[PDB]
């Protein structure tokens, strides 16, 4: 049951049979080689994934798999901080409200409809048998029903060990199978005790049982736009992402520009970083924060083109309170960041981190 | 039995063992009640002094307030805010000195107002509650001027400016009775009334001499603005009280706190808040103790509550600690404040038995000062 | 009361100086005067800035990472006054240093030390 | 020690609060703090205002008329603290009242206490 | 045998005796000598706070100096002036902050200079007295600044004005060397020899690693600019001793305070100023008691005395009090100060016998910080 | 001895010889029936005096001579206040350096030289034996010894007990024979601990043994000119009087507009005030004070004009730290200060109060 729904979303994870020209999968965008994300080159490098076209490149970076599924559903706490969902912008509810849109998403897998998707799936005997033993006869022949189903499954999938198996050398470490390197410890320290803990924690105080490095809010850092990843995804010079505020029956003008806090687990091997995969290195992702706080002239500067940051997409509800922290990360405790959030890494995945 | 630092204790290993998650934050103040307590401390003339907020059900400090030099604290009766005229220099204690205003939300403790004094007006002196006072409707501040010689200050609250100053006789202390209107403790041993219509000087009625030369006066009357009773006891214990309710001073019988016997063995009043006044129990609380003459500023270790109206003691309490300032919450059931500026500690007895419940230790440096609204 | 005695937690009264999570508190308990163990009296404002400190809870016998922050813009309390320095470095070592006013990312810039409150921020190890 | 007892001066240790020429103080002595009986200490401005007091010397059996003047601009000492209120009066009666701050006529408008120095000025009554 | 209020008490009634006149008047204080002490007081942490100038030939208070919140004080050596960089706001502890250098005639002890420093910038921490540093001719006032990282900022005292922050590494601390050279301490276990001009990135060179990474070295070392020596405990009472008076950095050998059976028997220093240099005589103080090793803050009872040459121990004083803070005049037959932030007094100590000389009571709240001149 | 030379001065002080026309003594200005003031009304009331020669007018008002005695010698103190000396502005030393003056100012007494003062003195046989028995034979057949044994019996008839007898009600409550009424000793407090004792005592501190009221120090306290006192003095309108900058060597132009502190014994009988009569009631001399710490209206104007005080004839070195005391004097105290004043008066001037 359990196992099998699973085992059939597996099945239908590493389908071509999904996309228009059968060229694509989720595997191919969400690779499990890579922790889940897009290996491919696109106009924007590694910004922004291909769709099944071939050509029409999405506006964000594709995110990691991993983890997704400790992500509580969208909500609203009481003190009136939007929490959880999928996506960068939180417009999916959880993982099966998420999982039939890159399915119909022209410029994504870019089938025209439920029933193209349904069609497809009765094309394969094992769909027949697999979908059929959980869902019932004839499931294949509702276009609703199966494609409903088929996001189920890869909702089922997607929360498996497989997606989360927290098995990177920082659980081993806080398991007691082992310790931490000086610098690891030295980052560990600094990550708790400075303003990333004020959003890449699961709880503002206490200790979390399974810790993915993000409280599931909304914020927005101040990011410029992506240019190339704008210009290739064809949205305009004059377009805003507005993050949140995209979410249909979001309508609080304090919301634009937020996005989803990101888990860091995998951060180190899954660049290139935030919502418009704007940064390459894991590095200039942990310098930005510095902008907020550094008086030296370089902290304004991306190391990574040597010109401005840039002016924020959204220039309104930045969370200065969080980022304005009156203290600078200089380099000894970037150095020591990194090396914690590489301590994040699966441990499929401790190989990549070569490079 | 269990303490709040205990209770707290458990609640917070409770939460961690739940794994409840909780936002670490500001918190707000409980709405102010009637068992809320105000605990000035002038510091023995330091140039930056306290204010404590305190539960006084709970016994538990709920919040402080920062001043500057003897500063004077007002309360609204109706606990709609707070407000101090304060003092402060631009070097601790020498420089360019600001006299100001500021009106406080009474639970997040924030600054509503910040009414700069023209010309440093206010009288700098051992704190006397009624130096500085609230017009019934809360939307007038009036503090007192000495130099360069007595006069009233006029501070609007609702425009949240300073108005002008009042010249008056050669009188003392301010006492509210309407949104124009307060008297004053006269050298000649009159009361002043002062009315201040909006320009000029303002109608200066006197009273009939209400006491002798030699007949001395407290400088910490107490003083009901929803009464219009003021209480003032002598150095001997006795207490005049003056009816204030009309508009103009109707004298009520003059009444002695301390017997013709005991007058005769030493007791007399002494400290600083001298005497409490309940407003609803029509009732008086003094503190007394055997003494010298000249040594009416001495902590002392009793309290006589006796019947305003009459003058019968009620009961003589034996605080069991130096007490200097006394208050009462104006409830019913109220609780008994015994502030010892010694021991930096607010006793909270309650008012009827004398008991002590449970008090609140290291309120400052030297505590004086208790306020209470009077909320009902 | 033996001041240079090992000092020995407690997990029973917050507001004494051997309340467990106070292993390396400086200056005075914010739940001494409005605050809370972990949030701040009325009027004051919430640094974000944190030394930390592994506390060891003699409730569950395990030890816990507590990251003290301050409450400023007042004048220090004068209630509840402690220090302690479990595991408490030099200065140079600031995020272990506690002689420090970590009133930094408070509210309206106010860099007066009023107290400091003790909430866990993670496991020790 | 005991404060509800009749004040017993003495001639003999004018930083005690039982100095004959303490007898309506308020406040510290300023030669506690680099003053001295009648001057005040460095920093500080004396007021030319005064309370007074007639103030008995137990060594010549005469009293003596007592006008403390402060020293100003600074913040209270701390050290030798003393209220004593021989004859003092209300403050309707201000020449003898001594919660008042006399720092009246203080070079620099200086009116913050610091101390009180005990000068003679005249034979009593 | 006769106290200083005795002396006075019988020399007034001597000039009432002759009809002495005298003119009222503001003191000076006594010349500035080498038994001239400053007594700090951080008053644990409250927004303003005193600092005694105390004659401890005479154990007497000769001087106050007001400060704000945990100002650090400086006296120029040769007697001319002290110092202190101070930070105070519009509003006791709350509104618009200003940090801003004062210095003071020391006699009259009046400002002779008050210079703001813009932005904030000062380093907000416990005093310690090496966190702000005088160059050897007093003439520039260097100040650490940690937020939004370490920084020292650069005050002219006599073009009366501030200069400039300089930008330095993750560092600790400031021992000026040369009016335009100073030291720091490295996170990393090195000295930053830190070199500025007016402008321009400073020259900064990096000592080797002089310590394990798990040798804690003490917030308040020791360090006496005229003899360029460093002398910085760890927490195990090892001694680090720094020479450098020749512009640069040689380690000198590290001695021991305490002996192996000593330290096998819980003997550690511990308290705030741990650490004395007697500079004429190459000797070193190190408060120590019997104590477990995160008890590092507590007050220790004992100092003891060493060659600085050669570590060896002349002498183990039982102080009679608990001891926050040492520091010893720089005379010969020095004074042994002995500061308790508990008893508020200042113990005055020979330095040979360790036998208790005097004491200066009643210095604040929580008195820490004591500074000598060294003036020979 | 010092009757006889003290009974020699009594002479010569009632004596209108020692004057050109013979018109006037000592005693007609300092007349002992007004506590040794000049009772006679002039072109400018009782602000200055008339010479021997009939429309002379001074430019300040004559004081009393009671308690003169008790002023030191002019000299400078270590603190660099110059104290004692004799005149409104120092100009003489002691009382005999005073003394002779008179006699040969133009605008009193106005005898032309030395030797005229020593031929008046040889006219009267009794003159003869009084000088001679007590400075020698011929005395008064030179000039500057007759013109110096004169001064100095002037000045040791003034140093009697008669013009210093502290038999006032002060005196007389000081020593415990009597009591002041609630309102004098309410003035006698105020004035010991307002600004008052300041100037006005003879010490900073301890008790003095012979009061007078007066430190005997310099201060300009800013008054303006009397404006038909000058006119009357025909000094001209162009005239500032500087007070003690005017004594030979002072230099210090800090003195300029300065003046000896009056003693303030029998005070409520020597009106007009100050140096040059320009106020004739005392409670306007008193009320004169609050124009330096009152912030009404009226401590602007003087009560005797109805108009504004005047600027001061001269504008520096006023005393302010003396009289910015931050505190205003109400008419209580004011009235007060008048009843503590009365009691400086001499027993034998009671009468004069009314
Ligand atoms: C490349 C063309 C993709 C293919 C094929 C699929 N996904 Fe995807 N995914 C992609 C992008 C560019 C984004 C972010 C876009 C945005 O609007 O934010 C995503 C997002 C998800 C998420 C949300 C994860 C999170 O918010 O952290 C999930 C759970 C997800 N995608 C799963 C998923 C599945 C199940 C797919 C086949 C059914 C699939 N994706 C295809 C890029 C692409
Ligand atoms: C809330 C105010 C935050 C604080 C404080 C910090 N981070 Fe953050 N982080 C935040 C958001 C909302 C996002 C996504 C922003 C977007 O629009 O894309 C992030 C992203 C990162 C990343 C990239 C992760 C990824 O792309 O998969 C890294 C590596 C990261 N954050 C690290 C980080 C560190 C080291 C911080 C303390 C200096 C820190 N963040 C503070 C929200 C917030
Ligand atoms: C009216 C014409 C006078 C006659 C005749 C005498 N004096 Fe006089 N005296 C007069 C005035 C206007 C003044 C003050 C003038 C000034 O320049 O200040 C004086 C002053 C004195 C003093 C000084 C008193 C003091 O300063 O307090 C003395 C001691 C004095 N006068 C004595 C004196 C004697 C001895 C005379 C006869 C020789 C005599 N005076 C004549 C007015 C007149
Ligand atoms: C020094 C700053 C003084 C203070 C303070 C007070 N007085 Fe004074 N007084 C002073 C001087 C130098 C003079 C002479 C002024 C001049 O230039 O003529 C005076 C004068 C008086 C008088 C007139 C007496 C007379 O003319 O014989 C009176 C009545 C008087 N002063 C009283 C007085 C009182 C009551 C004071 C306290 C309110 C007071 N003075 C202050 C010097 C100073
Ligand atoms: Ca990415
Ligand atoms: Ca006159
Ligand atoms: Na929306
Ligand atoms: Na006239």
């Amino acid at each position: 049951a359990d196992d099998a729904l699973a085992a059939l979303g597996a099945q239908l994870f590493v389908d071509p049979a999904l996309s228009r020209n059968a060229t694509q999968s989720c595997a191919t965008c969400h690779d499990p080689a890579r922790a889940f994300t897009d290996p491919r080159e696109g106009k924007a490098g590694l910004a922004v994934s291909v769709g099944d076209d071939g050509q029409s490149h999405g506006d964000r970076n594709t995110p990691t798999l991993g983890y997704a599924a400790l992500v509580p559903a969208f909500h609203r706490d009481a003190n009136g901080k939007y929490k959880g969902g999928q996506f960068w912008d939180g417009r999916a509810d959880d993982l099966k409200q998420q999982a039939g849109q890159p399915m119909l998403n022209p410029v994504e897998m870019a089938m025209p409809d439920r029933a193209a998707v349904a069609a497809r799936l009765r094309d394969d005997p094992a769909y027949r048998t697999g979908f059929e033993a959980l869902f019932g006869k004839g499931v294949l022949d509702d276009p609703e029903r199966a494609f409903d189903a088929a996001a189920e499954a890869l909702a089922a999938y997607q929360a498996t060990g497989e997606f989360s198996p927290f098995d990177s050398k920082y659980d081993r470490v806080m398991r007691g199978e082992e310790k931490f390197t000086p610098l690891e410890e030295f980052g560990y320290t600094v990550f708790i005790t400075w303003n990333c803990r004020l959003c890449h924690m699961q709880r503002k105080q206490g200790v979390a049982e399974r810790e993915t490095f993000t409280n599931f809010e909304y914020h927005n850092i101040g990011l410029p736009v992506n240019e190339t990843a704008r210009e290739a995804s064809g949205l305009g010079a004059d377009h805003v992402d507005h993050g949140l505020l995209a979410r249909p029956g979001i309508e609080d003008p304090a919301q634009s520009g937020r996005f989803k806090v990101p888990s860091l687990r995998n951060v180190a091997v899954t660049g290139p970083y935030m919502h418009n995969g704007v940064f390459t290195d894991l590095r200039t992702a942990i310098l930005f924060y510095n902008k907020y706080t550094s008086r030296r002239p370089e902290a304004k500067i991306n190391p990574e083109t040597g010109a401005p940051w840039g002016e924020p997409e959204v220039a309104r509800n930045l969370s200065l309170a969080e980022l304005q922290s009156g203290l600078m990360l200089d380099d000894g405790r970037v150095d020591a960041l990194v090396a914690f959030l590489e301590t994040l890494t699966d441990r499929r995945y401790e190989p990549l981190l070569e490079e | 039995q269990e303490t709040q630092g205990q209770a707290a204790a458990r609640a917070a290993a409770a939460d961690l063992a739940a794994g409840q998650d909780d936002e670490p934050r500001i918190l707000e103040a409980p709405a102010p009640d009637a068992r809320r307590v105000y605990v000035n401390d002038p510091a023995h003339f330091a140039a930056v002094t306290q204010q404590f907020v305190i539960d006084g059900e709970a016994g538990r400090v709920i919040g402080m307030i920062d001043g500057g030099f003897l500063p004077n604290p007002v309360v609204a009766d109706d606990g709609s805010f707070i407000a101090h005229a304060s003092t402060v220099f631009s070097r601790i204690a020498r420089g360019e000195r600001t006299d100001y205003v500021e009106v406080f939300d009474p639970v997040t403790l924030l600054p509503t107002a910040d009414i700069e004094l023209p010309d440093a007006p206010r009288f700098l002196v051992g704190t006397y509650p009624w130096m500085t006072s609230l017009t019934p409707d809360g939307k007038t501040l009036l503090f007192y001027q000495f130099s360069p010689a007595p006069a009233v200050g006029v501070v609007d609250l609702e425009g949240k400016a300073f108005k002008r100053m009042l010249d008056v006789p050669d009188c003392y202390h301010i006492f509210p009775t309407a949104p124009d209107t307060f008297f004053m403790h006269c050298r000649d041993g009159s009361l002043a009334k002062v009315a201040f219509g909006t320009e000029g000087t303002p109608e200066i009625t006197h009273t009939e001499v209400f006491h002798p030369e030699d007949e001395f006066l407290i400088n910490h009357p107490a003083y009901s603005q929803k009464a219009g009773r003021l209480v003032w006891p002598t150095y001997t214990g006795k207490i005049h009280q003056i009816d204030l309710s009309s508009g103009d001073a109707k004298f009520l019988p003059a009444v002695e706190a301390l017997t013709e016997a005991e007058r005769a063995d030493g007791w007399r009043p002494g400290g600083w808040q001298q005497v409490a006044y309940h407003r609803a129990l029509d009732r008086i609380y003094l503190l007394v103790d055997q003494r010298d003459e000249w040594r009416h500023k001495t902590a002392s270790r009793f309290v006589v509550v006796l019947d305003a109206k009459t003058g019968e003691r009620l009961a003589k309490f034996e605080m069991g600690h130096e007490i200097d300032s006394i208050n009462v919450s104006q409830d019913e059931k109220p609780l008994l404040y015994a502030l010892s500026t010694g021991d930096k500690t607010l006793y909270i007895h309650d008012a009827e038995s004398g008991e002590e419940l449970r008090s609140v230790n290291q309120l400052g440096h030297g505590p004086q000062v208790i306020t209470t609204a009077d909320m009902g | 009361t033996d001041p240079r005695a090992k000092w020995v937690p407690q997990d029973n009264d917050i507001q004494a100086c051997d309340y467990w999570r106070h292993c390396s508190i400086d200056g005075n308990i914010c739940d001494c005067s409005g605050g809370s163990l972990t949030n701040c009296p009325p009027g004051t404002k919430l640094a974000t800035a944190s030394w930390v400190a592994s506390c060891y809870n003699p409730t569950d016998g395990q030890s816990y990472l507590i990251a003290y922050r301050d409450c400023c813009g007042y004048n220090v309390s004068g209630r509840c006054p402690c220090l302690n320095t479990e595991g408490e470095l030099p200065v140079y070592r600031p995020e272990f240093a506690n002689d420090i006013i970590w009133c930094f990312g408070a509210e309206d810039d106010a860099m007066t030390y009023h107290c400091t409150i003790s909430p866990i921020v993670g496991k020790a190890s």
